[PDB]
């Protein structure tokens, strides 16, 4: 009659209860989003607050049991997993108060509304118009009107009900032991073990210090060029040393840069690579496009996908009167079922996405053995940086020749990969400055260091030292512009991103040295390579059984994050800047100001 | 005139959970299993111990069947020294058995929409069974150590719980049909042979 006896008992009967309505409630969540009505969302409702209600009782029961007793490390992980208890802690009245902060806060992102100044008449919400506007135009005033409308109208209404909901939160986080709301975000990154795997909850901001500090210098040479070539679109306006103003950043918030590629290719003559005319040419059909992923899943080692997932699957936008939300999903249900929904087109882009959901879907078949509490990635960025490795993989010259869309004449000219490896850079090496310091900012808030009068004193000058980026028209105290973000609005984490990006490049360094590949990185291929395949299951296998320190061991032979691979990606790159940049300025000064 | 009902239990529109397993004894008929094993229209047939090939003239006192109903993934789990929540506490089979298992997969008349609740199985037991025993009792299983009193509740569960089939599951949750027949080996005159 030792504890672990009557916990292993208790485990077993909520295995077998949260798979059937963890199941049910799938179900109604699927048939809501592939057929709309009001009846579907009802039910959705009905089973979404059943489960909700099971999974808090159960948790609320086993709050009960001593945790210190248990001795075996996979049960002791079962117990952790169940007895989180985040926010049910506080008491009834603050919880509806804070439940009517995020509904409203959510409410008022959705349903934003600007103006022009010249033509009162024309109003625009931001997701039918307002991001056209951003990513077409070249217009000065066009973009700055946007830019200003947006926050002038969002930020003022948004900044009282942030305060009292930071205020909230960081009660909540106190009431669980935990020094701050940070401190509960990091904990996701916490795991605690025997034999040197173990890892702590300050060492994370430690650890993106010392990445950051060494791709610093790709970062600074590439806002070098960027500035240079955007001095011929703009004269007046851009500065040799100032920093790039925010509206001219090609997105709302200046997160992406791959809207600047036509102004700032290297080599205009020399088109891109597509294989959409070649696809239409061949008469394929989307079926064709799923057929050829799941053969590339196959040469190299993964298992084929289960009959049920062509019988059931939606893999086509519909006819009819039937609507369809358009947004690409992979979806793993439970108890042996598994759909990928998405609307498939004839092009490129449909072909590179099909091979990231299949991918995640071969990770969520792989894992599904382990017990219901550990079915999930070993962190958050695994999921995504599995899924990413197989596209890179995929759009290589030598795949597309080998399938047979390219003619076997066709040679690569360094020209084109220069051009390739400039259009990568802009999407991957210029997100990492964004999502640093966003993450900074929101954790000196939290904790309490950042004074509540200075907020957007710390916030402008925390962009000018870091990322490179002046404001276009003076902002006082009343403005919050941190919340014009949906990610800040909602209530999501924002490190996954740098987390994902870092781990990508590692494990396909790793996947490419064991396949005897010779030559630069960004050519690598990993097709008919078995070696490859069965070294990616055994880590994929182990679920969140084990930290993924290990599992991390196990594939790439180091227990922490390493940026180096991402250097070595990109070196070419690095070279042909430095070759450009010889009478160019380096580095960027703050003094200047548009509005001076 | 008597015939073997070997197409009654077939035909059957529901089968028994494998807790309260149906046995139903063959007599006084000849059952031609020839045809049967010559089909190979089940995927799983997979059974040692006795050689189909010139052992069929061996005499057999007496032809039993048993028939239940589980998941995919626990037909491996009725074989001769194995262990598992079926195999421990619902239906055990001897070390040395000498006989067949058949299996064949039922998808389309078990399944429903919304679900099929009303087959069951046992979770919990005191001890193993030992070879062919049944048990219908629903007490109340007891792990703590402080009396239960004959009400769920805390460190009190209930014995039996619900399979939940429905269509689109996978393979392996998917129901199977499985039906064995034991021959009894015994120094007997062995009578009705039925070859
Ligand atoms: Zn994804």
């Amino acid at each position: 009659q030792s504890t672990e006896d009557l916990v292993n008992t208790f485990l077993e009967k909520f295995n077998y209860e949260a798979e059937e309505l963890s199941y049910q409630s799938s179900l109604a969540s699927w048939d809501y989003n592939t057929n709309i009505s009001d009846e579907n969302v009802q039910k959705m409702n009905n089973a979404g607050a059943k489960w909700s209600a099971f999974y808090e009782e159960q948790s609320k029961l086993a709050k009960t049991y001593p945790l210190e007793e248990i001795q075996d490390s996979t049960v002791k992980r079962q117990l952790r997993a169940l007895q989180h208890s985040g926010s049910s802690v506080l008491s009834a009245d603050k919880n509806q108060r804070l439940n009517t902060i995020l509904n409203s806060m959510s409410t008022i992102y959705s349903t934003g509304k600007a103006c022009n100044p010249s033509n009162p008449q024309e109003c625009l919400l931001l997701e039918p118009g307002l991001d056209d506007i951003m990513e077409n135009s070249k217009d000065y005033n066009e973009r700055l009107w946007a830019w200003e409308g947006w926050r002038s109208e969002v930020g003022k209404q948004l900044r009282p009900l942030y305060e009292e909901y930071v205020a909230l939160k960081n009660e909540m986080a106190r009431a669980n032991n935990y020094e701050d709301y940070g401190d509960y975000w990091r904990g996701d990154y916490e795991e605690e073990w025997e034999n040197g795997y173990n890892y702590s909850r300050n060492q994370l901001i430690d650890d993106v210090e010392h990445t950051f500090t060494q791709i610093m210098p790709l970062y600074q040479h590439l806002h070098a060029y960027v500035r240079t070539k955007l001095m011929d679109t703009y004269p007046s306006y851009i500065s040799p040393t100032g920093c790039l103003p925010a509206h001219l950043l090609g997105d709302m918030w200046g997160r992406f840069w791959t809207n600047l590629y036509p102004l700032t290719v290297p080599f205009g003559q020399k088109p891109n690579i597509d294989v959409t005319n070649a696809m239409v040419n061949q008469s394929w059909d989307a079926r064709k496009i799923f057929k050829e992923a799941e053969k590339f899943f196959v040469s190299v080692g993964l298992p084929n996908m289960t009959q049920g997932f062509w019988e059931n699957s939606m893999l086509t936008e519909p006819s009819d009167s039937r609507k369809v939300v358009c947004h690409p999903t992979a979806w793993d249900l439970g108890k042996g079922d598994f759909r990928i929904k998405m609307c498939t087109k004839v092009t490129m882009d449909d072909f590179l996405t099909a091979h990231h959901e299949m991918g995640h879907i071969q990770y969520d078949m792989a894992y599904a053995a382990q017990p219901f509490l550990l079915r999930n990635g070993a962190n958050e960025g695994f999921h995504e940086a599995v899924g990413e490795i197989m596209s890179l993989s995929a759009a290589t010259p030598n795949h597309l020749k080998n399938i047979g869309l390219l003619p076997p004449s066709f040679f690569e000219d360094s020209e084109t990969e220069i051009n390739f490896l400039l259009k990568q850079a802009l999407t991957i090496v210029g997100t990492l400055p964004f999502t640093y310091m966003l993450e900074k900012w929101r954790w000196m808030v939290f904790k309490g260091e950042i004074p509540k009068d200075q907020w957007m004193k710390t916030w402008w000058e925390m962009k000018r030292n870091i990322v490179g980026v002046v404001e276009p028209v003076p902002h006082d105290e009343t403005y919050c512009d941190p919340a014009s973000l949906f990610h800040v609005a909602n209530d999501y984490s924002f490190i996954r991103y740098y987390t994902r990006t870092i781990y990508q490049f590692q494990f396909q360094e790793a996947l490419c040295q064991i396949a005897k590949h010779e030559g630069p990185l960004h050519k690598c291929d990993i097709s008919n390579s078995s070696e490859a395949g069965q070294k990616l299951l055994e880590m994929l296998k182990l679920g969140k059984s084990k930290p993924w320190t290990y599992a991390l061991e196990i594939v790439v032979g180091a227990k922490n994050m390493d940026v180096r691979p991402l250097l070595n990606y990109f070196e070419p790159l690095f070279t042909w800047l430095k070759e450009q940049n010889r009478n160019s300025f380096v580095g960027w000064n703050t003094d200047w100001s548009p509005y001076a | 005139t008597n015939l073997c009902p070997f197409g009654e239990v077939f035909n059957a529109t529901r089968f028994a959970s494998v807790y309260a397993w149906n046995r139903k004894r063959i007599s006084n008929c000849v059952a031609d299993y020839s045809v049967l094993y010559n089909s190979a229209s089940f995927s799983t047939f997979k059974c040692y111990g006795v050689s189909p090939t010139k052992l069929n003239d061996l005499c057999f006192t007496n032809v039993y069947a048993d028939s239940f109903v589980i998941r995919g993934d626990e037909v491996r789990q009725i074989a001769p020294g194995q262990t598992g929540k079926i195999a421990d506490y619902n239906y055990k089979l001897p070390d040395d058995f000498t006989g067949c298992v058949i299996a064949w997969n039922s998808n389309n008349l078990d399944s429903k929409v919304g679900g099929n609740y009303n087959y069951l199985y046992r979770l919990f037991r005191k001890s193993n069974l030992k070879p062919f025993e049944r048990d219908i009792s629903t007490e109340i299983y007891q792990a703590g150590s402080t009396p239960c009193n004959g009400v769920e509740g805390f460190n009190c569960y209930f014995p039996l719980q619900s399979y939940g089939f429905q269509p689109t599951n996978g393979v392996g949750y998917q129901p199977y049909r499985v039906v064995v027949l034991s021959f009894e080996l015994l120094h007997a005159p062995a009578t009705v042979c039925g070859p």
